[PDB]
Formats: C-alpha cells, structure tokens, sequence
C-alpha cells in the first residue's frame, strides 16, 4: 500500500476523480458549460472532438 | 463572473475600505498587494491579477469635496488599491446636478474598467441613502449605469437613516432615492442604522464610536454572503444563481440579512438555526411573514445533523412565515476561512425576503406626507427649484412607493394573484 | 540573396548609421572593420567579405548639400564602411530634377556595386517622406531602380510625417511619394512620427531628443525583421519567401509592425503573444481588420508551450480581425543574439497587414484637398512650376491613393470578389 500511494499516487487518483469526474469541482463546471454553451446547443452530427479539446484547455 | 465596486458617501467609503482590508486581511495578501508567504482559493472576481501577482481591488472610488478620502490617502492599505480610481451640498437635486455635469469622465473611467476587465457580472454599490452628497448623485450613477449596461447585474449595499431624528429634507431625498432604487437597480440589500447602533450599544457599551464597529459589522456581513464565490465551494459559485432564488417577484428585491454569532471572539448547528430563527440574531427590523429563506453556513459541520436538524426544526414549526405559494427555506454551505482565529468556528448568515420592512417605508411615507401637508419643510432648496419648479417628482416618488407598498400588503395575503 | 542598402535623407542617413553600428556591435565585428578576437553566423548579405575578412557594409549613401555626413565623417565608425559610396531647397520637384541630371554617374555606383555583389536579392531603402530633400529624390531614385532592375526586390523603410502640424506643401510632396511609392515599389514598411514620438514621451520622459531615442527603435525593428537570416535558421531564409506571406495582394503591400517590449533593460510566450495582440505593443496606428498576421520570436523558448499558446490565444479569440476568406496567423523562430545583455530574453516581433492605415492616409487625403480647395497653399514653387505647368501630376496622385483607400476598402468588406 505504501509504494502504491507514493510511487503512483493512488489516492491523488480519488482526489482527481471526485472534483472533476464526478462534478465535485464547479468553478470548473459552470465556466465550462458556460464555453460549451454555443457549440453544444448547436446539433453534434457535425461535432467533431477537436474543437472541444482546444477550449477545454482554455477552460481548465 | 467578475464583478466591480463602486464606493460613495461617507459611510460608504468607510465600509469600502474596511472590506477591501478585511479581505486583504483574509486573503494570503500583504497591504502592499504582494501575496503573502504562506499562500486554492478564488481571487479572480474583486481582484485583478497583476505583474507580481498583486491582487489589485476591481474598486472604483467616486467622491465629491473628499474630507475622509485624505484619510484613506495615508495608509498602508493605499497601496494594495488606488490604481488611480479615486476622483475628487447635502441635497439630492445638488449632487444631481453635480454628477450630471461630469457624467462624462467618470462614465469613461467605467467603461476604463469596463476594458481592464476580461469578463463581467456587476456593480455593486456601495451607497448611503441620505448621506447628503452620496443622495441623488448615486440615483443618477444608478439610472446611468442601468442605462449603459443592460447585460450586468446591479447590487446595493445601503442603510436606510433612522436615527429617531435632524434634517426635515431628507424624507424627501430618501424617497426619491428609493424610487430610483425600486426602478433602476436590479437587487437591493437593506440595513438600518437605528438596528444595527441598538445592537451595537446592546452586545458593547458604546454610545458614540459606532461607525467603528459597524464598519465590522457590514463588512463580516458583504464578506459572509461572498464567501462561497470567494471561497470555491460548487452550489451557486455566480452570483446570478444565488439572486435568482432571493429574488420571488421584481417587485420584491429587498433581502433581510442576518449574522448569526452577535460576538464569536462548541454549539451544533441545529442551536444556531434555533438561535437564527430568533429576531435577535436578525440585525433589521396583522402578521409579517417571509416568502423565501435561505441561510448559509460556514464552520464545522457533519453533514448528517444538517438533515435531521432541518427534519426537526421544520417540525417545531419555528418558521413563522405564512407564503401564498410553495416557496421554503434553502440551506448552503460555505468554507471557514484559514488564518482567522475563530472560537466557536459555526457561523451562519441568512438572506430573506420579508414584508416587514414595509411598515418602515410607511414611517417615512407618514413623515414625508406629514411635512408635505405642513409644507414648512421643504425649505425652498434652490437646487430642487429649478431641477423641478412644480416638485412633482416627489408626487412621483409617493405614487411609486404607495405601489410598493400595495404590492407588499398584496403579497401578504394567501394569493398572489390578486395584485395590490 | 545579396541584399544592397541605400540610404538617403537624414533620418534616413541617422538610421542606417545606427544600424550599421547596431550590426557591428552585434556581429563579432570591431569598428574599424576588423573581426572581432571572440568570433557560426551569416554575415553575407549586408557585408562584403574583405581582405583580412573585412565584413564591409554593402551599403550606399546619397545626399545632396551634405550635413549631417560631416558628423558621420569624423567618427571611429567610419572606418567600418565608407569603401567610397559616399557621394555629396525641400521641395519634391527640386530633389527631382536634382536627381534627374545626375541619375547617370549614381546609376553607374549602383552597378558598380551591383558588378561588386556576386549575387542579388533587393536593394533595402532608408527613406523619409516628405524629408526636403529626400522627397523627390528619393520617388526618382525609386523609379529608376525599378526601371533598370525588372528582376529585384525593392522594401522601402520610411516614416510617414504626422507631427499634428508647420509646412503647408508637404501633403502634396508625400501625396506624390505615396503614388510612386504604390507603383514603383514591390513591398513597403510604415512608420509614423507621431506614434514612435508617443510611445518615445510614454516609456521615457523625454519631449525634444526623439530623433536619438527612435533612431535605435528602428534599427532595433529592422535587425529583427532580419535577424533569421542574419542568424541561420531555416524558415524563410530567404527574403522573398518572407515577403510572400506578407503580401496577400499587389495593392495592399504596406506592414504594421511592433515590438514586445517597450523596454527590455522571465516572462512566458503566452503572456508576451497576449502583449503584442495588446496595442499598446503595436507602433504603428466601422471595424478595420488585418488581413494576414505574422510574428516572429527569438528567446529563451520552449516547443510545446508555443503549441498550447496557440491553442489557447485562438480559443480566447484575442484576433480581432475579420477576413474575407483563409487567411490565418503564422509564427516564426529566431536566435537570441550573443553579446547583448538581455533581462527577460524574450524577445518578439509581428508583421501584420492591417487596414486602419487608411484612415491615416485618409486625414493626409483630407488635408491636401482641404489646401487644394482653398488654393493658398501651393505658394507657387517653381520647380513645381516647369516640372509640371497645370499640376495635374497632382491630381494623378489624388486618383491613384483614392482608388488605393477604395481597394482598403473593398478588401475590409467579406468579400474581395467584389473590387473598389
């Protein structure tokens, strides 16, 4: 258990996968819906995920 | 999002500084604007970030004939703000005039801001009503920055005057400012100086210096309705998602405010809802009856007793609000701040909206009205003469705030569906 | 290629000294020509190599009633170049036929060294318009050059003189210099006066010496519109690969340019992309657009951040510029120079075609019909007189620069399908 959560950080991974994952952050959450307000409303049969990762960097 | 201040009056410029201190204080900020040492949090809405990080306040400064502004001038904290905001009667209709004239460049510095900012949500103001020369240029900066700006968000801090009386005018500007208030801003926060000085003389022994300690009172208060937008939480991070509950109607926009230690320098949390719900932890003053409450906390909470407390207190029925509708009471909860030294580290703060407050806008509609039939008391200010020879504008403001009135006893009874 | 300077005017002639003397104190090059005893880098464009690898400027000086080469005479600088290219009224038509009777032996100079050069790329031009003497002049000189070398480039370094007035006939002089400038020259750098004198009050706080302060703010913009092919790269080590990015259109051949910073005696790329889109970082003044945007960097530079600065700068959308169709922005690398003690290494440049240019030219459009309507204001200059009785030369001029604004025009519509 030591080398688990120190050489990989296990526990930094839960940490990690509340505040985003599961919306446990909302600063994040609200500000990214807020930029994914104009390009979601739009239909997604012409969304492609490369304009999403551009202003998901932006965002985080 | 972003949000700018604005500070005028006297009071209103004391209360700017003692929060912009308070949250320097709070803040990992030196009062030179370097961060601290030992500084996770949000500072991204009040403070610009700037080339060495100085977390410059998003202040804007608006004065006239400054006497206390010289005091603000030598400070240590004059350096953490003032990146060149400051801008150098006691009647309405004179800071009226006085504002209208130079509209234009402090409109400019606005919109300088305005540019400086990279997003938006606000102007809150700082204002006191009848302060003499805050009275009526902060009616026309708010009429104005209505006007610019139909996309922001508009709140008011401002305490109402009543101090049992003094100046047999200001019913007058206190009306004309509160129609201008009713119509040109979008959310107003409500304090009383009578309230708020009995409280100060009940939990100290002061008769005096209450300025000083109401400066804290107000401040812990802003501070305390910020906090979950200061300190990153995730429920209601905007401010529109936090006013969008308060606000049940745009006819009643006015929020009842309390703080629930009187002094806090181990109880639960179902003690202090007990103790919030009693009127001497609410710092303004047939049946008054809430329409919606909300409270926040901020301390050490397990979050079980939360429920069941809310459970119990609703069953004791200490809630002595009676709705038309299905409107209740809200709960949030916020982060106890680091670097404060806080003994019984619960606190809590409430926003309401209640009719009561009504009755104190009918005082003065019964003094005004009562100087208006004497008509000793008007005093031929020259200012208001030739602003409005026939003062029918004052006519205007009591026909507005009857409405407002009709509107809170119409909000009283069971059904809103009939309007008053 | 080899790429030959001429200088004429005295800034001009103050210009090419200063940057002459910038590039040897840049090279490993001492002041009497010699190697330096430190000196890998290319200085085979702008320097002959000499007998004891004498890196002689290939450059050429014209004047005319000779000033300022005095100054240039007794200098320990004059032993760099002067391999014998020295060669010794202020109206356009005078410096006209001043040059018109001698056009022989300065020709048979340029192919003197032209024979001299193994190689050619362009002759580089040190301008200034409406300069006295300069003008005219130097419109012959251009028209020549463009005559007799059909296969050359030709860039043009110039001031635009805007000092908000002083001389009643100069708008008709660079009114007449513009339109020899839009056809006999293949690509043209703008400067204007009043903006580098701005910029020269701002950082420092100097009123009168600007000559001796933007003297080394040009030869600073010219060395790195140059330095990656005084510096081996392998982007655009070409000058006509470079220019043909630049130029979207023959018509719209006229560059905006600017420079990180204002002073520079650790930053990142991103905040520094973000300070050039900053106008405030740009030297050069319905919505006016660029059409094309390069920028240049040379600094302490690592790969992947310029990749995720790009990313991010086009997701904030800090581009104001609408196009009319592809045109995107493009990024280039270059060396920090050894020798230079630079705080805060990073260092950029932008090469962009903006539109609002025209507006300056606009005002200058403006002026010269306001005199031309009045009629008091040609004073009647003789060598204007027999160069041309009816003066219809002007009116050429006034034709050419309106259809020149209706094509910046045509071009700042969405579509270029349709002409101006």
């Amino acid at each position: 258990l030591d080398v688990l959560n120190k050489k990989y950080s296990l526990l930094d991974h839960m940490q990690a996968m509340r505040r985003y994952l599961l919306l446990g952050q909302g600063d994040f959450i609200r500000h990214l819906m807020d930029l994914l307000k104009p390009e979601l409303v739009r239909p997604a049969t012409t969304l492609y995920q490369h304009n999403l990762t551009g202003i998901l960097e932006t965002a985080v | 999002r972003e949000i700018i201040t604005l500070q005028l009056g006297q009071c209103g410029n004391q209360i700017g500084f003692e929060f912009w201190k308070q949250l320097c204080a709070e803040h990992g900020i030196s009062p030179e604007g370097i961060v601290e040492e030992f500084a996770t949090d949000r500072k991204d809405v009040f403070f610009y970030q700037a080339d060495d990080e100085h977390y410059i306040p998003r202040a804007v400064l608006l004065d006239l004939e400054p006497r206390v502004i010289h005091s603000i001038l030598n400070s240590p904290y004059a350096k953490l703000y003032n990146p060149e905001n400051i801008y150098l009667g006691n009647n309405w209709a004179s800071g009226f005039s006085q504002g209208e004239k130079i509209h234009e460049d402090i409109f400019d510095i606005i919109d300088r801001e305005a540019d400086g900012s990279d997003s938006l949500e606000g102007f809150v103001l700082c204002h006191s009503i009848a302060g003499g020369t805050g009275s009526g240029l902060g009616s026309y900066l708010l009429e104005r920055l209505n006007d610019r700006y139909p996309k922001k968000l508009v709140q008011t801090y401002s305490v109402f005057p009543n101090q049992d009386e003094d100046v047999v005018v200001q019913p007058y500007n206190s009306l004309l400012t509160l129609k201008r208030l009713t119509q040109n801003a979008d959310c107003v926060v409500v304090l009383d100086n009578t309230a708020l000085n009995r409280i100060a003389t009940d939990r100290l022994h002061i008769q005096n210096p209450s300025f000083s300690q109401i400066n804290q009172l107000v401040s812990t208060i802003m501070s305390a309705s910020t906090t979950t937008l200061r300190y990153p939480g995730y429920m209601n991070n905007d401010l529109i998602g936090l006013i969008a509950s308060l606000i049940p109607t745009p006819r009643l926009h006015f929020l009842m405010t309390g703080y629930t230690p009187l002094t806090t320098d181990k109880t639960t949390v179902l003690d202090v809802m007990r103790r919030l719900l009693q009127p001497k932890n609410v710092m303004v003053s047939t049946n008054h009856c809430y329409i919606a409450i909300l409270n926040i906390i901020q301390g050490e909470v397990d979050p079980t007793q939360v429920h069941k407390s809310l459970q119990r207190i609703r069953e004791r029925k200490l809630a002595n609000f009676i709705p038309w509708g299905p409107a209740s009471i809200q709960v949030a909860l916020s982060r106890k701040s680091p670097y404060l030294p806080s003994a019984h580290r619960v606190s809590g703060l409430m926003m309401a909206n209640h009719t009561s407050i009504s009755s104190l806008f009918e005082r003065t509609c019964r003094q005004y009205d009562k100087l208006r039939k004497r008509e000793a008391f008007l005093e031929q200010f020259r200012k208001e003469d030739m602003f409005k020879d026939n003062f029918d504008e004052m006519d205007t403001s009591r026909e507005i705030v009857q409405q407002l009135i009709d509107e809170y006893h119409a909000a009283t009874r069971p059904d809103y569906i009939s309007w008053g």
